């Protein structure tokens, strides 16, 4: 079951001793390993690299998931052989259930499924018990709620050709496990039947069914097909068909967890009578009863997930099964970007946690409703095996955690940390002015860090006003039309782009050859050492990137940021020198509101593949 | 898999050359995606 690296790279730079000393650290049994690797040092082939030498089934953790569908893209490349799966939440956008006590205010759960995604989730957990050459990137959905890895394996339907079985008994046990008949619209999580043909949408498919053929009481052959074509792609002896959901609930089960449920209600409104929470005791009844009747009557109800903990009999307070769980207990994590997805994955049982008791307290919920949720931290604990923080710049946590850094400085085309310049906070934005016209005479870009939302408007205007190109990176920007923006900037629609934090989602580009930190000296979140370092990394890309910092004073954030890029920079030049390698770089209101509605209407002309559309609204742009 | 990388990277690049305005090529790419497609 080997991992089978596919890439047109070979190790470079220092990419060789990391690699060696992280499969060291792994055959030394080292449950926590940092990779230090500076930006653009290629991380990612190295992590392929890791994964290819130990051979485990890994789980790679990305912050956001438009990083984690980029890392997605390069191991399915790097991997091609291997099973590489993606793990995200399934809805397209979400709105949690939630109270406003202040206003006195309900806000519904609001969320569409992605059926993509639902698929590939599937995929994901499938493959963990089909193979052992499994990568998944995932998000932090991979701590939160599934059902029991066990069950799940435990129900899946084996068939193998010369098998004896009944089409009807085969059919039965398909329903039983969530698959339902559809002979007219025939997709994914159903099966249509066409006399001794039986044909099984695997839930991990929306490209190719199993075509199960009888003859009497047996199958004769296990085809997978073409769904829509019905063209033959290859015979199997053996298909397992696992669960096409994640939480089934069978009607034995679901009667005694309508007891419990019954019960805890019971309890709940004694208590809350007494305390003269009577408001919350009506509501709480109200709904509950409600849920509990539908559920007698559809074995399902709206917000099911909040009764999860009692549809598996578990007694309170019992860790969630997640994805963590289907893993086997031998398995590596990778912690991509660690110093932000730490925190994060802290973080995401106390947000649950918080919500959930303002809907318990509140009569919404009952009190069992916060055992759906995710893992506790010290939870997630339990499931390191050996885990790889990756990062520019380790947290405490990984630092707490790592014997020794294993450090990796050096990028493949050569390329430097760059020069830092410090400049006296007096004649800033003159200074700054005078160096962005230099660079946009040498058709390069500039990244601009402001200090606060008032800086930020105050010298995008500014800059507006004297014919230079900008955009105002505002807070409140996504990353999906943050990356227009920055789309905009490499093509030099802008010429500069000034935000408050510039460490957001896909800011590292190469034809930034300045960046310029303003109020380099306030320290706080923005100028702490671990928002200097990332930012200065953004001009690394560039084979001229220079950082300049505005400040009165070189604070102790200042002094560690500068001088470990000055310290990389040195060993990036000897290394450079002594293998003889040049670094080269990788790769008026109204006018306002008409070009915004051309510009949606060019994006929707693009989206339709009308190109000539799209194409006669750039012209008139 | 092997006609189906090819088409799946065929509208990547089609994607791409949209988003950097090249709508010459982008149309280039949509036509030649039909062809095969058919
Ligand atoms: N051994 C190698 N040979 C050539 N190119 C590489 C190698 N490793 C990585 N790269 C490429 O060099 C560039 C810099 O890598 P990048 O992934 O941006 O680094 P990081 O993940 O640390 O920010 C990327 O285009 C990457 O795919």
């Amino acid at each position: 079951d080997r991992f089978e690296l596919v890439s047109k790279y070979q190790p470079q730079g220092d990419q060789p001793k990391a690699i060696e000393k992280l499969v060291k650290g792994i055959q030394e049994g080292k449950k926590h390993q940092t990779l230090l690797g500076a930006t653009g040092t290629g991380k990612t082939f190295t992590v392929s690299n890791l994964i290819k030498e130990v051979n485990k089934p890994t789980l790679v953790i990305a912050h956001n998931k438009t990083l984690a569908g980029q890392l997605y893209s390069e191991f399915k490349e790097f991997f091609p052989n291997n099973a590489v799966e993606y793990f995200v939440s399934y809805y397209d956008y979400y709105q949690p259930e939630a109270y406003v006590p202040q206003t006195d205010t309900f806000i519904e759960k609001d969320a569409s499924i992605n059926d993509e995604i639902d698929k590939l989730r599937h995929s994901a957990t499938s493959a963990l018990f089909e193979r052992r050459d499994v990568i998944i990137i995932a998000s932090v959905s991979c701590i939160y709620g599934l059902g029991s890895p066990e069950e799940y394996r435990e129900m899946v339907v084996s068939l193998r050709t010369e098998m004896e079985i009944e089409r009807n008994e085969l059919l039965r046990k398909l329903v039983d496990i969530q698959y339902a008949r559809n002979d007219i619209d025939f997709q994914r999580g159903t099966f249509r039947v066409r006399g001794d043909v039986v044909e099984i949408f695997p839930a991990s498919r929306d490209e190719h069914c199993v075509r199960v053929e009888f003859f009497g009481d047996e199958i004769e052959r296990i085809r997978e097909v073409d769904a829509l074509t019905g063209e033959i792609l290859g015979d199997r002896d053996h298909v397992a068909i696992f669960p096409a959901s994640h939480f089934v609930t069978r009607a034995e089960k679901m009667e005694k967890a309508i007891q419990n449920i019954e019960k805890e209600l019971e309890e709940q409104l004694k208590v809350m009578h007494e305390n003269g929470k009577l408001l919350e005791a009506q509501r709480l009844e109200q709904r509950t009863r409600y849920d509990l009747e539908m559920m007698r009557e559809m074995g399902f109800c709206s917000g099911i997930e909040n009764y999860s903990r009692h549809l598996t009999l578990r007694p309170p307070g019992s860790t969630p099964y997640t994805l963590l769980d289907y893993f086997p207990d031998d398995f590596m994590i990778v912690v991509d970007e660690s110093h932000v997805t730490i925190p994060q994955v802290r973080g995401m049982f106390n947000g649950d946690q918080a919500r959930k008791q303002v809907l318990v307290d509140h009569g919404f919920r009952l009190p069992s409703a916060l055992d759906n949720r995710p893992l506790r931290f010290e939870e997630f604990e339990k499931h390191m095996h050996n885990i790889v923080y990756v990062s520019a710049t380790p947290g405490p946590y990984e630092i707490e955690h790592t014997d020794e850094m294993v450090e990796q400085i050096i990028r493949p085309t050569g390329l430097l940390d760059p020069l830092i310049d410090v400049r006296p906070i007096e004649g800033q934005i003159d200074d700054l002015i005078g160096e962005i016209q230099a660079r946009i005479e040498r058709n390069e870009r500039v990244l601009v860090t402001t200090l606060t939302k008032k800086m930020s408007e105050d010298l995008t205007d500014y800059l507006k006003e004297i014919g230079i190109k900008v955009n105002y990176l505002h807070s409140e920007i996504k990353t999906l039309e943050r990356i227009e923006i920055i789309r905009d900037l490499r093509l030099g629609k802008y010429d500069v782009l000034v935000g408050i934090n510039l460490l957001r989602e896909g800011l590292d580009i190469p034809e930034v050859s300045l960046v310029a930190i303003l109020d380099a000296d306030k320290e706080g979140f923005l100028r702490s050492e671990r928002s200097l370092i990332q930012t200065i990394g953004r001009a690394a890309r560039n084979a001229e990137g220079r950082v300049i910092m505005y400040a009165d004073k070189i604070t102790k954030s200042m002094e560690i940021a500068i001088n470990e890029t000055k310290r990389r920079r040195e060993q990036q030049e000897r290394f450079n020198e002594e293998h003889g390698i040049t670094p080269k770089t990788i790769n008026k209101k109204e006018r306002q509101k008409v070009v915004e509605q051309m510009e949606h209407e060019m994006k929707e002309a693009a989206k339709a593949l009308d190109f000539e559309r799209a194409a006669e609204l750039r012209d008139l742009l | 898999k092997e006609r189906q990388k090819v088409v799946e990277q065929m509208e990547h690049e089609m994607k791409e050359a949209a988003k950097a305005l090249d709508f010459e090529r982008a149309a280039e790419l949509r036509d030649l995606l039909l062809e095969l497609k058919a």
